[PDB]
């Protein structure tokens, strides 16, 4: 059985994606049992539930891409989870929630980015990102460009025994969540044979 | 001829010392007692007996000695059946690769300690049940009663080529070829996710796997089925006969290196044994 540590802000829907799934949570993907606990915020009950277990496979993190401000404690919280003593070999399935909310908020326009953020001003969308058929241009690279605020965070500290996998999350959470937790161990054993 | 004797008894050699290295180094380090591993002391033990009792038995069937029919055929299959978990055992690892890389979850749950055991002794079950084949009366059998001991001469080519080739060579080699290639597909695709040159790194890593074994063990078996399949051709000289065989044998030595020295934590234990045993002389 799988052990998964869920964990992000109050209201970035870290409550919702599990229970779309049905604070301990066990569920069920092709035949292959998974347990998830619901431990964050970083405001408390995360320090004395994170030094208990240790076999985690994963850690599901959760952050509202809606929120600009409260994306900066995220960011902290984050930062934290990816250098810390107990977690530094684990690796974050990173979900980047509230989509919809986002592409509403970005192409309102009332909020800009540049504000909280000014170096997304020069920042243009990656030529590898893949964006769906009728998301307006501007969208995308608000939302890639959050991804790739975490994403800088896990490369600052490159050692590669841990990685993070992000995901777009707005339907099938369990299968992403799945699918990334088969990579982390299968790339563990590809690992142990020298073949990375 | 002397050639032939001291090459296979130099390979004896390696083949103790090499297997022997990697079976003490799971002895001492902690990190190296883990079920996967049961697959590589499995393998690494049946190589020792490869060369402690194999080679010293094939060696003896070179000579065409006198002996008994029946003598001659059970020495020859004692040689079969080592050499048999030798292979059996080398492809036990693949398929528990094949398990770690199809299914990474589960691999837990189904790869136990206990069903690890069951695997191996299937192995060596196989190998009695194929190798001591010939015993039951698919055979071709100096004073009186006896004859010269020669291992083409007591053992059947349709038994070494319908039977033993297919069975213990050639199924083994399509199935490790299948399942690592498919272990490359998977490290390509993750490789994808996170240069080419790391790609081609990997390829090659596992074509010498592969490329290796069918190396070591198709020589002689081809050549045993153009002896079969050719009835009329002048068989095969002795020099290449004494060649193939010790080519067959020296899967034994670098069977060791590919698989554990391609672990770095059996690399570092390998350090600290060969320093620490030239530490205890010096002081
Ligand atoms: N549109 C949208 N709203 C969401 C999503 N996730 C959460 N919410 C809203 O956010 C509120 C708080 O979510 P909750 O899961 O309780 O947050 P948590 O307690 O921090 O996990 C709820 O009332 C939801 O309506 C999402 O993916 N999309
Ligand atoms: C399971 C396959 N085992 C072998 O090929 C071993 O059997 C012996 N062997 C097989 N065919 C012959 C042959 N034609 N002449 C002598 N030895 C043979 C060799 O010692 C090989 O190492
Ligand atoms: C969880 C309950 C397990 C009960 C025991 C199951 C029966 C098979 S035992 C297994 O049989 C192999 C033969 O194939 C031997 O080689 C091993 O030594 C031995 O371990
Ligand atoms: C596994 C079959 C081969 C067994 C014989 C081992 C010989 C390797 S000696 C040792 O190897 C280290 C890595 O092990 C290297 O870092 C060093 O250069 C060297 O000092």
């Amino acid at each position: 059985t799988h052990r998964l540590l869920l964990l992000g802000a109050d209201n970035s829907g870290k409550s919702t994606i599990v229970k779309q799934m049905r604070f301990e949570t066990k569920f069920q993907v092709d035949k292959v049992n998974f347990h998830m606990f619901d431990v964050g915020g970083q405001r408390d009950e995360r320090r004395k539930w994170i030094q208990c277990f240790n076999d985690v496979t994963a850690i599901i993190f959760v952050v509202d891409s809606s929120d600009y401000n409260r994306l900066q404690e995220a960011l902290n919280d984050f930062k934290s989870i990816w250098n810390n003593r107990w977690l530094r070999t684990i690796s974050v399935i990173l979900f980047l929630n509230k989509q919809d909310l986002l592409a509403e908020k970005v192409l309102a326009g009332k909020s800009k980015i540049e504000d909280y953020f000014p170096e997304f001003a020069r920042y243009t969308t990656p030529e590898d990102a893949t964006p769906e058929p009728g998301e307006d241009p501007r969208v995308t690279r608000a939302k890639y460009f959050i991804r790739d605020e975490f994403l800088r965070i896990s490369t600052a500290s490159g050692d590669g025994r841990h990685y993070c996998y992000p995901h777009f999350t707005c339907t099938e959470n369990a299968r992403r969540i799945f699918n990334d937790c088969r990579d982390i161990i299968q790339r563990m054993h590809l690992r142990q044979y020298e073949l990375l | 001829s002397s050639v032939y004797i001291t090459v296979e008894l130099a390979i004896a050699v390696l083949a103790i010392l090499g297997n022997v290295l990697v079976c003490w180094a799971v002895w001492l380090n902690s990190n190296l007692q883990n079920v996967t591993n049961y697959f590589v002391v499995s393998l690494a033990a049946a190589d020792i007996a490869v060369g402690v009792l194999a080679i010293p038995f094939a060696i003896t069937i070179s000579t065409g000695f006198c002996a008994a029919c029946h003598g001659c055929l059970f020495i020859a299959c004692f040689v079969l059946v080592l050499t048999q978990s030798s292979i059996f055992s080398l492809l036990a690892i693949a398929i528990d690769r094949y398990i770690a890389i199809r299914i990474p979850l589960r691999y837990n749950g189904l790869v136990t300690g206990t069903r690890a055991k069951g695997i191996i002794a299937i192995c060596w079950v196989l190998s009695f049940a194929i190798g001591l084949t010939p015993m039951l009366g698919w055979n071709n059998c100096c004073g009186e009663g006896q004859v010269a001991c020669l291992f083409e001469d007591v053992v059947p080519m349709n038994y070494m080529v319908y039977f033993n080739f297919f069975a213990c060579v050639l199924v083994p080699l399509l199935l490790m070829l299948g399942v690592y290639l498919r272990i490359f597909l998977a490290a390509r695709r993750q490789l994808k996710q996170m240069t080419l040159q790391k790609e081609v790194h990997a390829a090659k890593s596992l074509a010498i796997i592969v490329g290796l074994f069918a190396l070591c063990w198709l020589p002689l078996h081809i050549i045993n089925c153009f002896t079969f399949f050719c009835p009329d051709c002048s068989h095969a000289p002795l020099w290449l006969m004494y060649l193939a065989i010790v080519l067959s044998h020296t899967n034994s030595v670098v069977n060791p290196f590919i698989y554990a020295y391609r672990i770095r934590e059996f690399r570092q234990t390998f350090r600290k044994i060969i320093r620490s045993h030239v530490l205890e002389n010096l002081y």
